[PDB]
């Protein structure tokens, strides 16, 4: 997250870190045994780390649980990034508490201008790299479809939206992929892609979770 | 340029 703030320990209790001997992507806990992340974050060897603040220190409140299922959307397109969503089933259920909590799925899509909370352990610099120990947060609005498409012509599918800013300085960045965009208490987005981070006229692009609620429910029910 | 926000990024020309 570039241009954000330190969230504070466990203030985003649905935020998970996906770990393979290092943090590589975020995710969002949606029930005690399932996490939403991005399709492009799929790999072998995923350990889900719940309850984290400082990802480099065992502070208390962590739960480390292996993925037992990693389910990339069957129609994920790795060149266009359409359908950039993955479900992870945890090998055992997480112990839910005030520091480890699920986030609700949308009942409808969000409107432009709604303020959302974007969070993660990604790079905090728009030029160069700095990876934070503790979770970072950014308040950011949903952009209109027409402005999103103006910024990224021919690339924004019906399963994407833009959020953030156009003046530069505030965005998600590398290492934030897969993590949450939460707007009035609903998981509306998954950090996906952009042209750089925090660049003028190049807002972040996010998977539109409201299009996948039925797919998520059907997939969880069958697994 | 156009890149995913993973470690490492996946980028497109
Ligand atoms: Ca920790
Ligand atoms: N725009
Ligand atoms: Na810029
Ligand atoms: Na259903
Ligand atoms: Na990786």
């Amino acid at each position: 997250i570039v241009g954000g703030y330190t969230c504070g320990a466990n203030t985003v209790p649905y935020q998970v870190s996906l770990n393979s001997g290092y943090h590589f992507c975020g995710g969002s806990l949606i029930n005690s045994q399932w996490v939403v992340s991005a399709a492009h974050c799929y790999k072998s060897g995923i350990q889900v780390r719940l309850g984290e603040d400082n990802i480099n220190v065992v502070e208390g409140n962590e739960q480390f649980i292996s993925a037992s299922k990693s389910i990339v959307h069957p129609s994920y397109n790795s060149n266009t990034l359409n359908n950039d969503i993955m479900l992870i089933k945890l090998k055992s259920a997480a112990s839910l508490n005030s520091r480890v909590a699920s986030i609700s799925l949308p009942t409808s899509c969000a409107s432009a201008g709604t303020q959302c909370l974007i969070s993660g352990w990604g790079n905090t610099k728009s030029s160069g790299t700095s990876y934070p120990d503790v979770l970072k947060c950014l308040k950011a609005p949903i952009l209109s479809d027409s402005s999103c498409k103006s910024a990224y012509p021919g690339q924004i599918t019906s399963n994407m939206f833009c959020a953030g800013y156009l003046e530069g300085g505030k965005d998600s960045c590398q290492g934030d992929s897969g993590g949450p965009v939460v707007c009035s208490g609903k998981l509306q987005g998954i950090v996906s892609w952009g042209s750089g981070c925090a660049q003028k006229n190049k807002p972040g692009v996010y998977t539109k979770v409201c299009n996948y609620v039925s797919w998520i429910k059907q997939t969880i029910a069958s697994n | 340029g156009r890149c995913t926000k993973s470690i490492p990024p996946i980028c497109f020309p």
